[PDB]
Parts: structure tokens; sequence; C-alpha cells
């Protein structure tokens, strides 16, 4: 039952990590792995952390 | 069921203290829930008279 545990961890802290906000005047620029994917709107998003950055 | 009730009553009353702003007279507010702005009447930026609103 631990590594069901350990996976309940990782996955808890895929979610948590992954949320970011980016103020009203702002834009965000999200590039899946290293390639440009798409334009994100000033609001709260989720992405995937150690895959795409804004 | 002595100690629930008063942390659930003392808990309800910081949140309400926490949730109302006053905005004076001589100003007016802007809310930001996470960076935008509140937006209300088809997609126009609304603006806080100088009356008490809660957050």
């Amino acid at each position: 039952r631990v590594v069901t545990i350990a996976a309940a961890a990782i996955v808890i802290i895929w979610a948590a990590s992954g949320f970011y906000t980016i103020k009203e005047a702002e834009r965000g620029v999200v590039t899946r792995f290293g390639k440009f994917s798409h334009l994100v709107e000033p609001g709260l998003n989720w992405k995937p952390t150690f895959i795409d950055e804004v | 069921m002595r100690k629930s009730v008063i942390a659930i009553i003392i808990i309800v009353l910081v949140v309400l203290y926490m949730s109302v702003f006053v905005v004076k007279e001589g100003e007016r507010g802007i809310t930001l829930r996470f960076g935008k702005v509140l937006r209300d009447d088809d997609n126009k930026p609304l603006v806080y008279e100088p009356g008490l609103h809660f957050k």
C-alpha cells in the first residue's frame, strides 16, 4: 500500500505545482516542451510541471 | 461538543472579518481575483462605489 501512497503523493505534487496565475496586464506564452504551444489569457491556469514553461 | 462550536463560531467570524472591505468616499475599488478583474454586464469591467462590499 506504500506504493499507492507514493502515487497519491506524486500526483498531488503534480496538481499543486502546476497551477499558476498571471496578472491582468500580462499574457502568457506557453511552449510545449521546447516548442511554442499557445497563448494563455490572464487568469488562473494549469500547466504540466517540467513539461511546458510559461 | 463545546470546543467544536466555539471553534466554528470563531473561524466563521474571522472569515467574515477577512471577507468584508470598505471603499472610502474619495476612492473607488477595483477587485482582482488571481490576475484578472471581475467582469459584469456583458464583459464590462466593474468599479466599486464607495460602499461596503464582500470579497
